[PDB]
């Protein structure tokens, strides 16, 4: 088994980086001034589809693009997107990630084309400029994320527990492919900064039941968890699935990067 | 492109070594992993020792990596705490600060050996604390891979007098703690395998020589073989049937005939060193320094054994409130 498995309540994820709700909201005040609430989490979507593609073009697992995604999300809760360039920090994390879940140090030419070639072929319509960054910039940048996860690296995701829930069900062919997706969906939000993965994955199980159809409420009823919490969490989830409908990534993104808050540079 | 604002204020707030640490010409390691530092607070709030490791390399290898993303997260009173993490801009350094250790084994078992062997109630108290380190360890899946006396750590004077630390200081190679699987060419490091080098470190701690000593002479190592045979005998078909299925087999039927080892067994080589074969400290050795990896104990069946529940009991301290008679470390310069 992999190194800290069991081991999330005395983990700096759940003792750090499980955060306050409102104190994510009140940080989030500064970026408010120049973005909607609306437009705020049309970026966050952006962003985590960034990511999924060059981990995909990388040819990296899944759990490597969620930590990744956890360490973008740790950044700009706690900072500005006018403190360093999201489109920077994207990459930084998929090659910071890479390193921590022990899949290896992805080479400089490697990394930087697969940034170059996910702007130009998959986000066109976003960025009509090619992407401007070199590695130096990218090692720049791991020493500003290490510092602000405090070097908290070692990230738990929904993935483990839903497989455990699944297979005490006896229902893995069944639920399992679309609980997963629903897991997948999930970065799109903020979830993975205020609960606890175990109680995502009970969430994420939940909706795929309803959506295929099948009882689980005396297996449900048989845990000892706060099922008001877990309520919270598939609210969020159908919350999410309306956004997707009513947002149009391809025609409003290049407005909204625009409307982002730009660096100060030096005086000079 | 980042805003100049945000860059200055981390600037500002930001602590660097230099500046909160002295430690100009007070290195006492140098190795394979870096360089350590005995160092002092320079805002006296303390008069306390830090172990200050620079870390060998530039940037975020896949070495300081590791090393940060483990040591974050553990928290045993017997493995080594790391307390913070400076990362020096202009130069891209990685530095580590550490509790400091003031004794480990390897320098305790080589001051026994100058003579006096090592006291019995120290000898328990040490291997109870080994195995409790790597008990934790093990639970959280992480395995040591290079247990040896240099690397069990033992803090001097202070509120931890005689607490064992568990570390990994890197290099001067022995293949003396190293079990027969990875002898054989064994692909993959196990539990077991640093029970094997736990059992090596209690002999040595025993009789104050390592059990396997072996000359300076790939996988297959044929002379650190020969010593362990020569020690434990030449294991037969029933006491390792999956010998087998180690990719060396083959040359290990090539260059060795068990006829050679026959009067050899771990008994007759303890007795030359006057520990009793009937005693619950030899009873447990075995245990340990099992040849089948599947037929060795674990170390929470290891800390359970009436060995430990023996006069003397363990204690915290090592040393037991006894004037601690082993030297401090010197420094280095190079
Ligand atoms: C690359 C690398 C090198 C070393 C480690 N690593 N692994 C461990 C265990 C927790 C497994 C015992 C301790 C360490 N590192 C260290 O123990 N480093 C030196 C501590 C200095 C204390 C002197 O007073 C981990 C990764």
């Amino acid at each position: 088994d992999k190194a800290m498995a069991g081991n999330f309540w005395q983990s700096s994820h759940y003792l750090q980086w499980i955060l306050d709700k409102q104190d994510l909201l009140k940080e989030r005040q500064k970026d408010l001034k120049f973005l909607s609430e609306e437009e705020y989490w049309k970026l966050q979507i952006f962003f985590t589809n960034v990511i999924q593609a060059l981990g995909e073009h990388l040819k990296l697992r899944q759990q490597v693009i969620a930590t990744a995604t956890v360490y973008f999300k740790r950044f700009y809760a706690r900072y500005s997107l006018k403190s360093i360039d999201p489109v920077l920090m994207a990459p930084t994390c998929v090659f910071l990630a890479s390193k921590v879940e022990e899949f290896g140090v992805v080479s400089n030419t490697r990394l930087i084309a697969a940034a170059t070639s996910v702007l130009k072929t998959r986000f066109s319509y976003a960025f009509p400029k090619e992407f401007p960054y070199r590695m130096n910039h990218i090692l720049e940048c791991e020493f500003y994320l290490l510092e602000l996860m405090d070097c908290c690296l070692i990230v738990y995701h929904p993935y483990r527990p839903l497989l455990q829930y699944v297979q005490d069900m006896g229902q893995e062919d069944m639920l399992l492919p679309l609980a997963w997706r629903i897991v997948n969906d999930t970065y799109r939000t903020d979830l993975c900064l205020l609960y606890p993965p175990f109680m995502i994955a009970l969430a994420c199980l939940h909706v795929a039941c309803v959506v295929q159809q099948k009882d689980a409420r005396q297996w449900f009823a048989e845990l000892s968890v706060d099922m008001e919490k877990i309520l919270e969490i598939i609210r969020v989830i159908l919350k999410l699935y309306e956004q997707w409908k009513n947002f149009d990534e391809r025609k409003e993104m290049a407005t909204i990067l625009s409307k982002m808050p730009k660096p100060k540079p030096p005086p000079n | 492109k980042m805003d100049y604002d945000f860059k200055v204020k981390l600037s500002s707030e930001r602590e660097r070594v230099e500046d909160l640490f002295e430690y100009e010409g007070c290195k006492v390691g140098r190795g394979t992993y870096g360089h350590v530092y005995k160092a002092k607070r320079k805002d006296g709030k303390d008069d306390k020792d830090y172990a200050l490791k620079q870390i060998e390399g530039t940037g975020i290898s896949m070495s300081a990596c590791r090393e940060i993303a483990l040591l974050r997260e553990l928290k045993h009173p017997n493995v080594i705490s790391l307390q913070k993490v400076f990362l020096s801009h202009a130069d891209r350094k990685v530095w580590l600060l550490f509790d400091y250790a003031e004794h480990d084994l390897w320098h305790i078992i080589k001051f026994h050996r100058a003579s006096v062997q090592l006291p019995r109630g120290m000898v328990k108290s040490l291997l109870y604390q080994i195995l409790d380190g790597i008990h934790y360890l093990h639970a959280n899946w992480v395995l040591h891979r290079d247990l040896k006396p240099a690397n069990i750590l033992v803090m001097g004077e202070g509120p931890e007098r005689g607490r064992v630390k568990i570390a990994d200081m890197g290099f001067v190679v022995t293949f003396w703690y190293r079990a027969p699987e990875l002898l054989l060419g064994a692909r993959h490091y196990t539990k077991a395998i640093d029970i094997w080098a736990i059992g090596c470190i209690f002999a040595e701690l025993l009789t104050s020589e390592p059990i396997f000593h072996c000359r300076q002479e790939n996988p297959y190592h044929h002379d650190q073989l020969d010593r362990i045979f020569n020690v434990m005998g030449f294991p037969a078909d029933k006491d390792w049937e999956d010998i087998k299925k180690m990719p060396e087999h083959s040359t290990l039927m090539k260059d060795f005939r068990r006829n050679t080892y026959t009067n050899c067994s771990l008994i007759k080589y303890m007795e030359k060193h006057k520990v009793k074969p009937d005693s619950k400290a030899f009873h447990l050795l075995q245990k340990l320094l099992t040849m089948d990896p599947i037929k060795r104990i674990t170390s929470e069946q290891a800390m359970q054994d009436p060995y430990f529940l023996e006069d003397p009991l363990p204690t915290s301290d090592v040393f037991a409130g006894c004037q601690i008679p082993y030297p401090k470390r010197e420094f280095l310069t190079e």
